[PDB]
């Protein structure tokens, strides 16, 4: 008992329910994304995942609607593409010109999404908002301003670290994912957000500035700080270790890593 | 399946022996014409050694292919192609010694 | 379209025959070319008097590198490090570490003219327009180790020439 | 004192290019091409930028095409000057050399002026062309071009009639018009044996549709005819310059597609997408659709040929480079048997070969 | 400046090494260098053979020109402008002018 | 060197119109501010 | 640069160089130039652009294929034959 | 067992005392992308790399550290190295398990 | 007659027509052994007989080469000469099978 | 969709298509498939044994008077049952157009040389021989070019380090230049530019 569904053309005997996103993931075609993340939770913000139904006139978020009843879905449909350009211009309407200095610069997902889909000409012609920093702890280097409110990190905190100290604040523009009140946020999974953070809005202070992503070689191995034995990708800029990242593995770390080890 | 040259081993081994005859006899001429000051024996021995280097190859076509790559070199020394440098190259004489003993290697460097 | 070079052939007319024969015996075209080089003896020589005079160049011309400062006196370079990432010879090597103030900076920007090909990709690449391919074109030197410029060396080159470079960029940037 | 067989051994300058190209992204591979047929530095770049634009399915704004042809032609003159000249120097004429390299230097004043380098001007881009050329240039090219013809003409007075020069090169080294084709001779080495073929007229790639010029066919196939082809093609290029000067439209020069052409500096410094595409164009570089092709254009020595295969990544997978000289030099020993040892020297020169291109 | 290109090392002294070097080529280079009369010099030129330059990483290049001959002055460029070369050789003369075997020979 | 006055958000470019660092918006008044590369702080 | 010489020079030449004197540039283009302003470009309109259209690289398509033999009738040319060229018109011979 | 060791000019040291390490590369975790993840590649083991006494460059001895090769299938890769007579460390493709997702499960109570 | 010949290797040949008749006749004859199977005999005869029909149709040469649609028929006679040895090869290659072999499908799948 | 994108003529695509069909029928003992690259480049395949007969006819008239090899390229690919993948460009003059036949080859199977068929291919046999392992049968003289003398291992093998395994240097104690393992300084820094997110939906293979 599992429904047939058509990715753009070919039939696919997809699992019952399950999000359109997961359907195309099953055919392997990859929808542009931000706020969604498996091993986290679904959310309707950041509508960069919009896709066009075979017949229904308006696009729907890919990670929202479960597939059913022989649906067909044209990921490559032109209206979908105009939708994606539509959103991307909005995201780039305020993200600060920081690519050369932002430490996320080598592989920030926002860049690549801007390349693959976003219209190249700017046509915003006013003034970006920009906001003061919110100091948070020995580790994470919050910068904000580069923030795009994929709430993501809070969905990280409330649903895995379990701490709910940080959260969204305010409405419209000026709404901020920074925690109100100066209080420092320390937790044992505080390090992994530096991985989880979509852009450069949150990046590790200790590693900061030290290196650039296209440079470092990326050896695979396992942690030793714990006997837990989680898989990792150590990253070295030639003859010297630069930074550690988790390597996903279902039996153990699954995309996460500790913090003392990091 | 198309063979390069000789079918089955042994038919190719004779080729290589022929090749040894050619090299061996040519060698003193090599030392003479090139003004090499290697001991006239040494080149011969080294030839025999190079012949020992692949003295365990066992594939059909690969060995005849080996004598193809073996022809070109005597082909070059006979035409005075290559030079004193190029032909003296085989003796690795400038290299610093590298004992294969575990402990010896062990003191020297990080090793594999 | 297509044209026949040669293919044209001599007339057998006796006046023409005697002309070619007299040409052979009396070397007309020979003395013609000889008269031609005579003619080039009398033209004014083209040589410039280098060093004392120096050849024409262009605002766009490429030469010695030199990182350069803000008018404020602060250095421009911010270690976006893509100068390393776009140089085909990969001459550049950079190793940034944070300022005590917390601003991004290089620790050992360096470059080696031994491998640099003076293509001017670095000149294009810098977002803050820090490194610049300077107008100077002469710095031939005795020893190989001098070629391998350190960061401080580049800054000193940026100090030596700054009015000059700023002049070229001033004269050029609109075309960029 | 007769040769019995010349036995060329190339690879004495095999710098090893194609292996290197594979490791570097498209935009970073471009300079290698100047480093190829270095006497004819622009046409190589043009060959490449065509080779990518077909894969990339993208068309330069017309003005760019007019530059691309224009400097394609000034370079046409460079290689022909160098060819006829040094071929003369090989047989001891000595003088014409110095009379011409003055001019050739005045041409490098132009590469100097627009590109900022005297030569090896990495200026042609896969997207079209780099910086726009300075306002003060075209009249300057005009003023030169009007007066060049006297120079080429005076050269011709020292050579074409100079019957000593005739006798040295007039019965050598003829190649059968079909036999050329079997060896795949290209450019002038074909036309010397009288076959009509020529890529600019045949399979035009740019505004050659819109220029008019007379290709000069040879006849006997002797070095002499090839020489006259060199000269006449110089004059014809000198015809092309006129037309390009007279129809040189205003407009942009890089392609609009920022995904391939980096944003202008005034813009990248003040809008986000601009800066991002800038950044990625220089970091990762542009991707190309996976595919394979063979472009070829009328480089002065012969057709220049690029076979390349995008894997889809930003680093091209394989980029075999046809070198017209390679075939010629292959055909040489057939062309030169039994000839006197000086004549093989002249005949190397009629082959107008450049070993940097042969060894690739 | 008096300098004149004359072929055949035996009638020449200073040696320019323009352009990229390669493996097969190198031994000939060492030959030619050896056959020059004292007081021979050489001049590495361009980013060419100062150290492979553009082609620094290939199997056939021999990195610097330095690794087969004892170079004098370097003239960085790619190509160096001919004038920068000219400054090169003039600098070479301003290095010969500091030569003083006679002063030293008497001293020893 | 001395910080420019502000109230509050304002541009920076390092003063070089298409010659300075790419335009950014510092966002402080009475607080010390910024910055990109230009030290042009807005403590006032 | 004197009449005593230039006449003899031209006569030795048979070309009269004085009309050109191309072997030097006495007074060419002035070096300093007025600012460029420079052209905008075709797609810079803000009112209507969509990269989904203007894109070229996305128009790349897998090669058309025929036979795939792996998985009357009439004869025909790859292309119509090209005509023989007209001969140069203005200067038929050289 | 089509050994071709004699044909390749490779010194014995590097067909012997080192090993290939076939695997399908892990996603960079900073990325949310998946493209580069797929397709086998054939990385070799690291060896020594010290430092230049001058300028501090990472001078290096090993002939072939940077080499890396894509593949379409693992069996092809193993067989590949076998043709070369190479020591190897084949590793499993580790595709993530499919997971259930529900926006409304967030609103159970 | 025809002065010159154009192509340097090309040699002027007066009264082509006879030689032409020997051409097409040698053509049809040497291909006359082709089993009707392969379509080669079909097409090649198709054009051959058409061209030859023009041969009989066009005793004059000056418009004849305006009729064969090929510059200098004097060359294309040698083109046909190439087709003669072509046919000499056609049956050494034998009448055509519906494909020998097929390459493994794992290959020929670009990109990679 | 005009100013930037190339127009791509339908006509040529037609003629090449039909002509591909034309040859496909004339001699189908070996034409595996006659794919037309959409930017007007025909290119039939060949069983490796079948090289001479095809190319032979490829000079021989029907329309295939494609005289002159433009080149003899040898693309490599580590996968596949046979890695090396040879390619032949060709040009016809009177109908001014280019095609591109190509084959495949084992590391060890000796495919025949094609020098006789295209005439100007003598140099290429030597090239590919010294840039690869592949051997051409009935070739008068394969031998090294574009290398040093000894040198041994073929480059362009898609593996095989660009820095190679050797270096020359002059050594005064023996007064001679000599080979020696690379000892390379600075090390070839190796960027990994390649990035996630497939750019090309129009291609992209089935996940399988
Ligand atoms: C009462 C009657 C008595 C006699 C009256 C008639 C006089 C007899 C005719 C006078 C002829 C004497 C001239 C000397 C012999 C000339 C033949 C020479 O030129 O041979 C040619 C070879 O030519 C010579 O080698 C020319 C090369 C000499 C290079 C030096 C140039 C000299 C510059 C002029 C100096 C003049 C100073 C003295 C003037 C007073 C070979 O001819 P060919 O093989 O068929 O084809 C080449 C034709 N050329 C001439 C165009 C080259
Ligand atoms: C002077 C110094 C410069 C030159 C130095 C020597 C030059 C020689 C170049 C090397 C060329 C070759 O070695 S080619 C391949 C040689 N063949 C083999 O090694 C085969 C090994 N297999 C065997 O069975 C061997 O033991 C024997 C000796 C062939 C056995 O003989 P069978 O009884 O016939
Ligand atoms: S990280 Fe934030 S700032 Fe740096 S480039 Fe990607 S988006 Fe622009
Ligand atoms: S915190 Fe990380 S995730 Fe939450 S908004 Fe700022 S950037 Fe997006
Ligand atoms: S671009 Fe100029 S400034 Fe920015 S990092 Fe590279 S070098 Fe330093
Ligand atoms: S000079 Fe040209 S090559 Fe050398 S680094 Fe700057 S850009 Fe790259
Ligand atoms: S310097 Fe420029 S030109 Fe001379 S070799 Fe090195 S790269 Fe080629
Ligand atoms: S993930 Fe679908 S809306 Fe952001």
């Amino acid at each position: 008992n599992l429904i047939e569904v058509f990715v753009d053309g070919q039939s696919v005997m997809v699992e019952p329910g399950t999000t359109v996103l997961q359907a195309c993931e099953k055919v392997g075609m990859q929808i542009p994304r931000f706020c969604y993340h498996e091993r986290l939770s679904v959310a309707g913000n950041c509508r960069m995942c919009l896709v066009e139904i075979e017949k229904a006139p308006k696009v729907v978020a890919a990670c929202a609607m479960p597939v059913m009843k022989g649906w067909n879905i044209l990921t490559n449909s032109e209206k979908s593409k105009k939708a994606r350009e539509g959103v991307m211009e909005f995201l780039l309407a305020n993200h600060p010109l920081d690519c050369p200095i932002c430490d996320q610069g080598g592989e920030c997902d926002l860049q690549d999404q801007s390349m693959m889909f976003g219209s190249d000409r700017s046509r915003f012609l006013e003034g970006k908002r920009a906001v003061e920093d919110k100091n948070i702890g020995p580790l994470v280097k919050t910068i904000m301003t580069r923030c795009i409110q994929c709430t993501r990190c809070i969905r990280f905190a409330s649903e895995i670290a379990g701490v709910d100290d940080l959260g969204t604040t305010g409405r419209g523009n000026d709404m901020q994912v920074g925690t109100y009140i100066e209080k420092m946020f320390m937790s044992e999974l505080s390090g992994n957000i530096i991985d989880i953070c979509p852009v450069g809005a949150l990046t590790s202070k200790p590693y900061a500035f030290t290196a650039r992503p296209w440079e470092t070689r990326k050896t695979e191995s396992i942690d030793v700080m714990d006997a837990v034995g989680s898989n990792i990708v150590v990253s070295t800029r030639t003859g010297e270790v630069m930074r550690i990242l988790p390597r996903m593995h279902e039996d153990i770390n699954e995309e996460w890593i500790s913090d003392k080890t990091r | 399946v198309k063979p390069i040259f000789s079918r089955d081993m042994n038919e190719a081994k004779r080729r290589v022996r022929e090749l040894y005859r050619a090299w061996y006899r040519e060698v003193p001429n090599t030392v003479h014409l090139f003004q090499l000051d290697i001991s006239v024996k040494q080149g011969r021995d080294k030839v025999r050694e190079m012949f020992m280097k692949n003295a365990h190859v066992t594939d059909p076509r690969v060995v005849d292919l080996l004598v193809i790559k073996g022809k070109m070199e005597l082909e070059e020394t006979i035409n005075v192609w290559k030079q004193r440098t190029h032909i003296m190259r085989f003796f690795h004489e400038t290299e610093a010694p590298r004992p294969t003993d575990f402990l010896s290697k062990f003191y020297v460097g990080h090793d594999p | 379209t297509y044209k026949f070079v040669n293919m044209r052939e001599p007339s057998m007319d006796m006046k023409s025959v005697t002309d070619r024969a007299a040409q052979t015996l009396l070397w007309t075209e020979l003395v013609r070319g000889l008269g031609m080089t005579l003619s080039y003896l009398f033209r004014e020589p083209a040589t410039i008097n280098y060093p004392f005079e120096k050849g024409p160049l262009s605002p766009r011309f490429r030469g010695e590198h030199a990182l350069r400062r803000y008018p404020s006196g602060e250095e421009r370079c911010i270690a976006c490090k893509l100068c390393e990432a776009v140089c085909p010879a990969q001459a550049i090597t950079i190793e940034a570490e944070p300022r005590a103030d917390g601003s991004r900076r290089t620790t050992r920007y360096d470059i080696d003219m031994t491998k640099c090909i003076y293509c001017g990709f670095c000149q294009e690449a810098c977002p803050v327009d820090a490194i610049v391919e300077g107008p100077n074109f002469e710095f031939s030197t005795e020893t190989h180790e001098e070629l391998l410029y350190n960061k401080e060396k580049l800054l000193n080159n940026g100090d030596k020439w700054e009015a000059e470079i700023a002049a070229n960029i001033q004269a050029d940037y609109l075309y960029r | 004192e007769m040769v019995r067989k010349c036995d060329p051994h190339i690879g004495l300058l095999h710098r090893g290019t194609e292996k290197l190209i594979e490791y570097k992204t498209y935009l970073q591979a471009l300079p290698y091409f100047d480093r190829l047929d270095y006497v004819s530095m622009m046409c190589n770049e043009q060959a490449y930028s065509l080779a990518v634009e077909k894969l990339l399915n993208i068309q330069p704004p017309p003005r760019a095409q007019w530059i691309r042809v224009l400097f394609g032609e000034i370079t046409r003159l460079l290689n022909h000057i160098m060819a006829v000249t040094t071929h003369a120097l090989d047989i001891g004429a000595m003088t014409p050399f110095f009379w011409m390299f003055e001019e050739r230097e005045k041409m490098f004043e132009f590469y100097e002026r627009v590109s900022g380098a005297r030569m090896h001007a990495a200026y042609i881009r896969p997207g079209g062309v780099h910086q726009d050329l300075p306002l003060g240039l075209l009249d300057d090219i005009y003023e030169f071009s009007k007066n060049f013809s006297f120079r080429i003409d005076e050269l011709e007075e020292m050579l074409t009639n100079n019957r000593i020069w005739r006798n040295r090169t007039v019965d050598i080294g003829v190649v059968t018009a079909e036999d050329a084709l079997n060896y795949g001779f290209s450019g002038v080495m074909l036309r010397g044996s009288g076959i009509q073929w020529d890529l600019r007229k045949t399979q035009p790639y740019d505004v050659y549709d819109q220029v008019e010029f007379d290709v000069p066919i040879g006849s006997r196939g002797d070095c002499y005819d090839r020489y006259l082809c060199r000269v006449e093609e110089m004059r014809q290029s000198l015809r092309i310059i006129s037309q390009c000067l007279n129809k040189m439209p205003p407009g942009e020069i890089k392609v609009d597609d920022a995904k391939v052409s980096p944003p202008k500096r005034a813009e990248m410094k003040t809008s986000m997408e601009s800066l991002i595409h800038h950044f990625k164009l220089y970091t990762e570089g542009y991707q190309v659709p996976p595919g394979a092709t063979y472009t070829a254009i009328e480089a002065p020595k012969g057709e220049f040929g690029v076979y390349l295969v995008s894997d889809g990544s930003s680093r091209p997978y394989r980029c075999k480079i046809k070198a017209p000289g390679f075939a010629h030099l292959a055909g040489l020993d057939k062309m030169s048997k039994g000839h006197m040892l000086a004549d093989v020297v002249a005949i190397i020169g009629t082959q107008d070969i450049v070993f940097g291109e042969v060894d690739r | 400046f008096g300098v004149v290109f004359r072929a055949s090392p035996r009638q020449s002294d200073v040696m320019i090494v323009a352009g990229t070097l390669t493996n097969k080529m190198a031994p000939a280079l060492r030959k030619v260098y050896d056959q020059m009369p004292e007081p021979r010099y050489v001049v590495s030129m361009g980013s060419c053979a100062n150290g492979g330059g553009y082609y620094h990483y290939s199997y056939s290049v021999v990195r610097g020109c330095d690794r087969i001959v004892p170079v004098d002055i370097y003239v960085p460029g790619c190509p160096p402008t001919a004038e920068a070369l000219l400054y090169g050789i003039l600098q070479l003369q301003r290095k010969i002018k500091r030569e003083k075997r006679l002063r030293i020979w008497y001293r020893r | 060197p001395v910080s420019e006055v502000g109230s509050r958000v304002i541009s920076c470019d390092g003063g070089g119109g298409a010659l300075g660092h790419p335009r950014v918006y510092i966002n402080l008044d009475k607080e010390t501010k910024t910055g990109t590369c230009g030290y042009c702080g807005l403590q006032f | 640069a004197t009449r005593v010489i230039q006449l003899l020079r031209n006569w030795a030449s048979g070309r009269d160089l004085q009309a050109k004197l191309q072997l030097r540039y006495q007074e060419i283009s002035k070096r300093t130039q007025p600012p460029p302003k420079l052209p905008v470009g075709p797609s810079h309109k803000l009112s209507n652009n969509y990269y989904c259209t203007r894109d070229g690289r996305r128009e790349a398509m897998p090669p058309s294929i025929v036979m795939s033999s792996q998985k009357e009738k009439k004869a025909v040319t790859p292309a119509p034959p090209i005509k023989r060229w007209e001969l140069s018109k203005d200067q038929p011979y050289l | 067992k089509l050994d071709i060791t004699t044909l390749t000019g490779v010194p014995e040291e590097h067909i012997k005392t080192r090993k290939v390490r076939i695997f399908v590369p892990a996603r960079n975790n900073m990325q949310s992308g998946v493209n580069n993840t797929k397709k086998w590649k054939m990385e070799f083991d690291t060896r020594e790399r010290w430092e230049n006494p001058l300028m501090g460059w990472s001078s290096t001895a090993d002939p072939l550290s940077n080499l890396v090769l894509t593949f379409s299938t693992k069996e092809d890769a193993v067989a590949f190295a076998e043709k070369n007579g190479w020591s190897f460390d084949v590793e499993e493709r580790k595709v993530p398990k499919p997971k259930s997702k529900s926006y409304g499960a967030n609103f159970s109570w | 007659l025809k002065k010159t010949t154009g192509l340097v290797g090309l040699a002027v040949c007066e009264t082509p027509h006879e030689r032409l008749k020997i051409l097409y006749t040698k053509i049809l004859d040497v291909l006359g052994q082709i089993p009707k199977n392969a379509a080669y005999r079909k097409y090649t005869e198709q054009i051959t007989n058409e061209k030859l029909g023009m041969v009989k149709a066009e005793p004059d040469v000056k418009k004849l080469e305006e009729q064969l649609q090929g510059g200098q028929i004097e060359e294309v006679i040698l083109q046909a000469e190439n087709e003669l040895s072509l046919a000499r090869k056609m049956l050494r290659w034998k009448p055509w099978e519906p494909l020998v072999e097929e390459p493994p499908a794992n290959q020929w799948k670009w990109p990679i | 969709t005009r100013p930037t994108i190339r127009p791509r003529n339908d006509v040529v695509h037609k003629q090449l298509s039909a002509f591909g069909q034309y040859v496909a029928e004339i001699l189908p003992k070996y034409v595996q498939q006659v794919q037309v690259s959409c930017f007007n480049e025909l290119e039939i395949f060949i069983h490796p044994d079948g090289v001479i007969p095809v190319l032979t006819f490829l000079r021989d008239h029907t329309n295939a008077q494609f005289k002159s090899l433009a080149d003899l390229t040898a693309v490599d690919v580590p996968t596949r049952q046979n890695r090396f993948e040879i390619v032949y460009n060709l040009l016809s003059l009177r109908f001014n157009s280019r095609i591109r036949v190509k084959t495949y080859t084992d590391e060890l199977t000796p495919i025949e040389s094609s020098v006789t068929v295209y005439k100007a291919a003598n140099w290429y046999e030597r090239e590919i021989w010294d840039m690869f392992g592949v051997f051409f049968a009935n070739h008068p003289d394969l031998r090294r070019i574009l290398t040093d003398y000894g040198f041994e291992g073929h480059p362009f093998r898609k593996d095989f380090p660009l820095s190679g395994y050797v270096e020359l240097r002059y050594d005064d104690e023996v007064k001679r230049v000599v080979a020696e393992p690379v000892e390379l300084a600075q090390e070839f820094r190796k960027f990994d530019l390649n990035s996630p997110w497939e750019a090309f939906p129009a291609y992209r293979q089935p996940p399988e």
